[PDB]
């Protein structure tokens, strides 16, 4: 987007570097903002045998919709409303990451620039 | 499971009988190329199978 | 290069370029009609100066013709695929096994085919039965000491077949 | 009156040559897998037994296969 | 058979008889004879050709070895196992040699120095991490069990 | 003689004969080792086969 | 010469069709998803490849 | 019919017998990838079930 | 051993007291009774090599090669008419008795315990093969093959008579476990270097390194078949069984003095493929095959792996079936047309249907076909040769290319695409010749079965 | 229009722009007419040896013969060792050879030192 | 794959797509006509005939040939040399 | 049959699938007819030669040696010592060759059974592997393609010199 071409052209500071994105001391004006819940139940994550990269967050959608298409396998096109749930919360996830990238870049922005020209 | 490992071998050894057939065939059977197209047929229908246990 | 004379002609030349130029702008111009326009226009081209009584204009508007048609030419020609360089190049040449073998076969498979051994028996003999005396006084009869040509004449005397003639009526149906 | 005849090599020797290898390899490679299957079907390969105290076998009654 | 001055030792000297020899034994005209010449590097005195000859020789002439462009009585050129059709095509190509070895260096180089600036110059969505929640995945790498404790978290965002 | 009694024969021959390098004694020489050594506690394969105590080094 | 009285082409190109219609679906279907799908794509580009191979 | 019946009853035969005992013979030979269990099941073979996956929330 | 010895020295009065038309099917049937007695030989085992009783041992190395030598024997018997089968009777058991002999020396030479008998037995096993090759040689040049022949192997060979007498009389006597077991490494003097360059120089004009090359091409085109087939398969891989037997003593030395001929042997197998590709006179072209091969095998006998060894054991066998083989195609091809070059009789697809695929078969096992034993002698020489060093795999798979181009190239120019049709001679094949092929290429592919037979002492 | 068209020693020269079949002499026609002689003298003598029915064997044409007795053993006759073949031969093979010798010095020193210094990676590297 | 051809047949066609040219006449035609003589066309036009046979029959002639046909009877004798027909 | 003392093989697990289906399973009755067709006869040919061998009875032995004593105590050229010492020691490097073997298939069976966590259940036959690795590459590894016992002897001496070096600079 033109976000990469703001990256190409424009200061190499507000756009935050890639792969080195926490940059900022977290909970900075969060204070108290976590619970991080996790409930995705990591001994049967192991027995459930699923792929590295896979062991993560909305992980007990795909333990359900691997579960319903086991039990149904003459059923072709049955399972797909807990499909469309880990859709959705791989969806949300992706928000959280797309709002963690704006938080790091407008901190990144508003405060580097609020000090180093008003220093 | 004894049925996986023995069709996916049969299907392994029904690719071997025409080869040694007219290796040892001695006599010119015409009908060769529907030999080689049946044998071939039965060999895709009984690799459906241990794939569908697969997904199973 | 070729087997009648030494060289073709100015002629020869103009025509060969007539042909080829032709046949590169068929593989240049597809849908045919807008190529037979073309075509008209390259025959009416070279009847700008077809009543030219000079030579060395001639050959000089023929090198000009061979530059020009050597900067409009197109890299696969439409070669015919009957044609070596094309898709042919003897395609069915599996096939093509010449008459000195089919001799040499067991007699049991020689008394499979009683009738065409026999009728290649009497071909053999027709071979065998004027070969030498007048093969060999037509072609020590004919020419001066220099050859100086490639073709030869045929048995226009009295009787037999015309000389030299065995590897050319036997040959492949050139479609095995 | 339609076909033509067509100019084939040779095949008399060639098959000649393979009947007479495939007889020849048949004659002695049939009796001796079949006799080979007897073996291993009705004599009995060797049992899993070991060495009892003070009692020695020969050189041989070491190994799997009865005709090794 | 053979005959003993049917081999070729010694080189061109002299111009009367020597090259009159070659003439009667190569089957050649006089002056299309030329050795190359000796310049220490053996080769006898066997002649020179128009070198190319493969991709020439067009074959609606209809000479006696299709496949091998003989003529049962021609000098046989020296690199004639170099030369034969499944070799090398020596056809006049239809633009021309340092013309298209200049536009293909020139593509392969304006390819590759693109590949060189996308190398420097990578692209990126914005996208933040993706966060492994025990400790990057610990527990599943390869090895330490008991070993290093490293705490870090995430927070909800 | 040459294929009918050679061929074949020689096949059967050399498909079996006794235990060629001792090859399938030594596996079942390190299957019954391997099940000692896990019976008596130490780990396989001691490493250092030659007896350390069984040393005259030159010293310095 | 153009003939197709043959159950061999017919047969043949019939079933390969037949394999080009429901074959991909069938296999894009039941397969256990070893990634993460991405899913979440922006405007003008998921409609870009389409857009492209119109143009 | 009988081209259906070699075919598919003689080397289904001849591999059924060769994928019985001389795999039992051979120790480390054919060996499975392991079948997944959920917590929403249980074992066959003694009789327990694993515990069910726990709670949901914020779907 | 000796049971394994005596019956060939029987053999021998057998084809003068056999009559006329007898003498053929004797040598035959009896050569190949040999060939069942030595296949049962093999009874090797474990620890210690098998001794046949003081004179004679065999380690797991010898045994192979030589009953490759006694089944190669009866194929060459039959191989070595249809261009003396005319001559005399009192000749052509000459020749049959000379070829026995031939053999005999052979065994001596795999079968030594001591490298006196070794260097005796060596060259006995060369003289019979000049007489062979010089008499029924078959072209003008076969005086000049036969004397650089000798003159080349006498030449190298002969240093190694005064170091092994040296060995012999400074530390005791010369039982292969007692030149074993005693052996105190010699360090690096200049004497040292003398003596070791002596043994393998020697051994080095036996292989032909590439510096001493052409040596064997004249001796192979200007050659008839049983002498080009004795000199190829087992000449050179008996000089590799011998160097593979004295390299056990002079190991500190051959570390610091080893790198020019792995040197000379890589880059002369390069230009060894190279120079194969291009020559006209297609018997010479399976001769610079076996150069190429034998630089190979240079390579991985001078670096001293276990790997290399067993890769080196396994390229000596299957190239000697290889190379047999493919020589007794070409004779047969010169049986046909009576050139011996190879732009001139192409076609052969059509007629010969069936030496077709002995053709393709040959040169496919020359293209190390991959279950093959050639393929598996080369790759576990490559594996050698890349922990030996990290850069020499693109040499090696450069010979690998250019060696499947040769070969395809030998394979797609005789035999493809047009009969030249002024030929009109050539008959269908014999029964005879099949025979021939059937001979070669069941053991190959039964061995390609059951490999764990022909791997070296270091299996 | 077009440039002409430069030759090589890859590109050959069509048969169009020679452009010396143009400059036609009485020198050119009869050189011309005796290669057609000549090969018109051959291919006669090749069809009456060629065309009989009792010649069994092959043609035996002596021009491959004798390309192959000049091309087989006219190489070392003759010859003369001059200044251009030894600076080729010494060029062509002892200089690759010392290439290839002095890397493989420097691919083992580098290995030896580093083996000696034990830096090296064989926690196993067992099949050496 | 190869229909049925036969002498008359194959004359027919080509004196055919002959008549179907539009600057020669169907009435003072025959087998017997020639190219330059009595019809009087030039060599030019006739080098556009034999392509137009080319063209029709799919294969090429070679230039040794291009000067010497002058007559369909000796066209159907080189299509009866290239194509063999008969049964 | 084999020890499963020796070749640890984990136990079963398997549950009780859960249709929630009514078309319904091929394959269950697929199977069961494979069963009906198959599983019997084999195991009926089975039985007629399972009787036809044990009518009668062979026997094969594992073929054990005693111990030789030393080559340490062996003398300096004084052969009939050596020979007996190295034939023993060879031995041992044959069956050492077959640990390394055997502890390999283990390996592979730890990384197919456990599915794709290839890091559970395996760091203890991972680490029990690189530690009889570690003890064969110290051991037996740079020798090359003579080795008689000498070598080995050799080897082991400048080692554990070389240890007594790094031990005394240590100190
Ligand atoms: C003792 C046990 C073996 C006994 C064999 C008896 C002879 C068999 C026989 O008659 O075969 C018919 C066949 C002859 O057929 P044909 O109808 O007379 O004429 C066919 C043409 O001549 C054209 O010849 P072709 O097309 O038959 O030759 C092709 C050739 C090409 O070779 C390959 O394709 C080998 C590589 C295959 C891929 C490997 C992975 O061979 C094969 O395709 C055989 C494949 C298996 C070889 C390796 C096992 O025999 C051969 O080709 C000769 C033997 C070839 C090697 C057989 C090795 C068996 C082990
Ligand atoms: C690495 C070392 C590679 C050495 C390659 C040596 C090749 C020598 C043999 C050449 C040969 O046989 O050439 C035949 C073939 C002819 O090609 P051509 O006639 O143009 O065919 C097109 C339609 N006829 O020409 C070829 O097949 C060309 C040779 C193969 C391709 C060479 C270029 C790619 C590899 C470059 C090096 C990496």
């Amino acid at each position: 987007g033109a976000h990469l071409a703001r990256r190409y052209l424009g200061d190499a500071s507000v756009e935050p570097e890639p792969l080195r994105m926490p940059t900022f001391p977290p909970d900075y004006g969060f204070p108290e903002r976590k619970e991080r819940e996790m409930v995705a139940t990591q001994q049967e994550m192991n027995d459930a045998q699923l792929v590295l990269q896979q062991r993560d967050y909305c992980a007990h959608y795909l333990i359900r919709f691997l579960k319903c298409k086991r039990d149904s396998f003459p059923n072709f096109l049955a399972c797909k409303h807990e499909q469309h749930d880990w859709d959705y919360c791989e969806h949300l996830d992706y928000v959280k990451r797309m709002k963690e990238f704006e938080r790091e870049r407008r901190l990144l922005q508003r405060k580097k620039r609020r000090e180093q020209r008003e220093a | 499971m004894n049925l996986f490992s023995s069709l996916t071998l049969v299907t392994l050894i029904l690719l071997t009988m025409p080869i040694a057939a007219i290796n040892f065939n001695t006599h010119k059977f015409t009908n060769y190329p529907l030999y080689v197209k049946t044998t071939i047929s039965c060999a895709f229908i009984t690799s459906m199978i241990p794939t569908m246990m697969f997904i199973h | 290069f070729l087997p009648s004379a030494a060289y073709l002609t100015h002629q020869q030349k103009v025509l060969q370029l007539y042909k080829r130029a032709l046949r590169h702008l068929e593989s240049r111009c597809v849908h045919r009609d807008k190529y037979r326009y073309f075509a008209c226009l390259l025959r009416a081209r070279f009847d700008e100066h077809k009543n030219e009584k000079d030579m060395v204009k001639a050959t000089q508007l023929l090198r000009e013709a061979e530059k020009e048609f050597w900067h409009g030419q197109h890299p696969q020609p439409y070669i015919f695929p009957e044609s070596p360089g094309g898709t042919s190049y003897e395609r069915y040449e599996c096939y093509k096994v010449p008459e000195w073998c089919l001799d040499d076969w067991h007699p049991s498979e020689k008394a499979m085919y009683p009738d065409y051994f026999a009728k290649r028996e009497q071909w053999k003999k027709l071979r065998r039965e004027s070969w030498e005396r007048e093969v060999k006084q037509l072609q020590e009869e004919t020419p001066v000491g220099g050859p100086r040509t490639e073709a030869l004449p045929p048995a226009r005397k009295q009787g037999d077949l015309p000389p030299l003639w065995w590897h050319i009526v036997t040959r492949p149906r050139e479609r095995p | 009156g339609k076909r033509l005849f067509i100019i084939k090599p040779s095949g008399f020797y060639d098959k000649r040559f393979l009947k007479l290898l495939r007889f020849y390899i048949l004659l002695t490679g049939i009796p001796v897998v079949i006799g080979i299957t007897l073996i291993n079907v009705f004599i009995g390969e060797a049992e899993l037994a070991e060495i009892p105290e003070g009692y020695v076998p020969e050189h041989w009654e070491y190994f799997k296969h009865p005709i090794s | 058979s053979h005959i003993t001055k049917d081999m070729l030792p010694g080189p061109y000297p002299k111009t009367p008889e020597e090259r009159a020899a070659a003439a009667k034994k190569y089957n050649m005209r006089v002056e299309d004879y030329e050795p190359y010449p000796d310049d220490g590097m053996g080769y006898g005195d066997y002649p020179k050709l128009p070198d190319r000859s493969q991709q020439e020789r067009d074959p609606w002439y209809d000479w006696d070895h299709p496949d091998l462009r003989l003529n049962w009585g021609e000098p046989m050129h020296w690199d004639l196992d170099m030369y034969i059709r499944n070799r090398v095509d020596t056809s006049p190509t239809p633009v021309n040699w340092n013309l298209m070895c200049k536009h293909l260096f020139g593509f392969v180089a304006f390819m590759l120095f693109m590949f060189w600036v996308g190398e420097t110059y990578p692209t990126y969505q914005p996208v933040g991490p993706k966060q492994y929640p025990y400790n990057n995945l610990y527990l599943e790498r390869g090895g330490d069990p008991n070993k290093e404790p490293e705490p870090v978290v995430h927070y909800e965002i | 003689f040459g294929f009918s009694i050679v061929l074949v024969l020689g096949s059967t021959f050399v498909a079996y004969l006794p235990d060629y390098r001792m090859q399938e004694w030594a596996r079942r020489e390190a299957e019954r080792l391997v099940k000692y050594r896990e019976a008596h506690g130490l780990p396989l394969m001691e490493s250092n086969c030659f007896d350390p105590s069984k040393i005259q080094l030159p010293e310095d | 010469n153009i003939n197709e009285n043959n159950p061999f082409l017919i047969n043949s190109i019939k079933r390969l069709l037949i394999g080009s219609l429901f074959a991909g679906f069938i296999i894009s279907n039941n397969i256990p998803p070893m990634t993460i799908p991405q899913m979440t794509m922006p405007h003008y580009l998921k409609m870009t490849a389409l857009t492209v191979t119109i143009l | 019919s009988i081209f259906a019946f070699t075919h598919v009853l003689i080397p289904v035969w001849i591999i059924h017998y060769y994928l019985k005992y001389h795999v039992t013979t051979k120790p480390y030979t054919i060996v499975e990838k392991k079948p997944r269990i959920f917590p929403g099941d249980t074992i066959l073979e003694t009789g327990e079930v694993i515990p069910p996956m726990k709670e949901f929330p914020d779907q | 051993m000796l049971k394994y010895i005596i019956p060939t020295m029987m053999l021998m009065p057998l084809t003068w007291l056999s009559k006329n038309s007898m003498i053929w099917i004797n040598t035959t049937l009896h050569s190949l009774l040999i060939s069942l007695t030595s296949l049962l030989l093999l009874n090797q085992f474990g620890d210690n090599s098998l001794n046949f009783s003081l004179t004679f041992f065999s380690d797991s190395l010898s045994t192979p090669l030589l009953i490759l030598t006694m089944w190669l024997l009866p194929l060459m018997l039959m191989a070595s008419q249809h261009h003396l089968s005319k001559e005399n009777l009192a000749r052509k058991k000459l020749f049959i008795s000379m070829l026995i002999l031939l053999q005999l020396f052979l065994i001596m030479t795999f079968t030594a315990t001591e490298l006196i008998f070794f260097y005796i037995m060596f060259e006995a096993t060369l003289v019979p093969t000049l007489i062979i090759i010089t008499r029924w040689g078959n072209q003008t040049e076969r005086l000049n093959a036969g004397l650089y022949f000798l003159f080349y192997t006498l030449a190298g060979s002969l240093p190694l008579l005064v170091a092994l007498i040296y060995i012999q009389n400074t530390m005791g006597s010369l039982n292969f476990l007692i030149l074993q077991y005693w052996v105190q490494p010699m360090p690096n003097s200049w004497s040292n270097t003398f003596m070791w360059l002596a043994c393998m120089m020697a051994f080095m004009v036996k292989m032909p390194l590439y510096g001493l090359h052409l040596w064997l091409p004249k001796a192979h085109v200007e050659a008839p078949i049983a002498g080009s087939m004795v000199l190829a398969a087992i000449l050179l891989k008996l000089g590799g069984y011998g160097m593979m037997r004295i390299t056990l003593l002079l190991n500190p030395i051959t570390d610091f003095m080893a790198y020019p001929f792995i040197m000379l042997s890589l880059w002369g197998m390069i230009m060894t493929s190279s120079i194969c590709l291009r020559q006209t006179d297609l018997k010479s072209l399976i001769a610079y095959s076996s150069v190429s091969h034998m630089a190979l095998v240079i390579v991985a006998i001078l670096i001293q792996t276990p790997w290399s060894y067993m890769g080196a054991t396994a390229l000596m066998i299957a190239h000697g079936l290889t190379s047999s083989m493919l020589f007794c195609l070409a004779n047969s091809n010169y049986e046909r047309v009576h050139s011996r070059t190879m732009i001139l009789a192409r076609g052969l697809q059509t007629l010969l249907p069936l030496m077709a695929a002995w053709w393709l078969l040959a040169s496919l096992t020359n293209l190390a076909l991959p279950p093959s034993i050639n393929l598996i002698g080369e790759l576990f020489v490559v594996m050698s040769t890349f922990s030996w060093s990290n850069i020499t795999i693109i040499l090696m798979g450069l010979n690998m290319v250019i060696t499947a181009l040769y070969s395809l190239y030998m394979l797609i120019t005789t035999q493809r695409g047009k009969h030249t049709h002024h030929i009109n001679n050539i008959l269908p094949s014999f029964t005879r010749e099949n025979a021939l092929m059937s001979l070669h290429m069941l053991p190959l592919l039964l061995l390609s079965l059951n490999p764990k037979i022909i791997l070296g002492p270091l299996y | 229009s077009f440039p002409k068209y430069e030759p090589s020693r890859l590109a050959s020269l069509p048969t169009t722009l020679d452009p010396a079949e143009y400059d036609i002499s009485s020198e050119t026609r009869k050189a011309q007419a005796e290669r057609l002689a000549i090969r018109s003298r051959l291919k006669r003598e090749y069809q009456l040896q060629y065309n009989d029915p009792s010649r069994r064997g092959v043609v035996e044409d002596p021009a491959l013969i004798r390309w192959t007795c000049a091309r087989s053993a006219n190489v070392y006759p003759n010859f003369r060792p001059n200044t251009k073949t030894s600076l080729l031969g010494a060029l062509f093979g002892i200089g690759p050879l010392i290439f290839w010798y002095y890397v493989f010095k420097t691919d083992r020193d580098r290995k030896e030192k580093l083996i000696q210094e034990g830096k090296l990676d064989r926690t196993f590297n067992i099949s050496y | 794959d190869a229909p049925p051809l036969t002498l008359e047949g194959i004359k027919d066609r080509v004196l055919y797509v002959l008549k179907l040219y539009d600057k020669i006449d169907p009435e003072k035609l025959s087998v017997n006509s020639h190219f330059m003589k009595d019809l009087g066309l030039d060599s030019l036009d006739q080098v556009e005939i034999i392509m137009a046979m080319e063209d029709e029959f799919g294969f090429e002639i070679p230039d040794i040939d291009a000067e010497k046909l002058m007559c369909p009877q000796e066209i159907v004798d080189y299509i009866a040399d290239k194509k063999d027909v008969y049964e | 049959s084999w020890d499963k003392d020796v070749y640890p093989e984990p136990p079963r697990r398997t549950p009780a699938p859960s249709p929630q289906t009514s078309l319904p399973n091929p394959i269950t009755y697929l199977t069961k007819a494979f069963d009906l067709l198959v599983d019997r006869p084999v195991t009926l040919v089975r039985e007629f030669i399972e009787r036809q061998h044990a009518k009668n009875k062979y026997y094969y032995y594992h073929r054990e040696f005693r111990r030789v004593p030393d080559i340490t105590e062996c003398h300096e050229k004084d052969v009939l010592c050596m020979f007996e010492a190295e034939m023993q020691w060879k031995r041992d490097y044959k069956v050492d060759q077959e640990i390394v073997n055997i502890i390999q298939e283990r390996l592979k069976a730890c990384q197919q059974r456990e599915g794709e966590s290839h890091r559970q259940n395996c760091a203890k036959e991972l680490q029990q592997f690189t530690q009889v690795v570690k003890a064969y590459q110290d051991r037996y590894h740079d020798l090359g393609a003579h080795y008689s016992a000498r070598k080995c002897l050799a080897k082991q001496k400048q080692r554990m010199l070389a240890e007594r070096k790094a031990t005394k600079e240590a100190a």
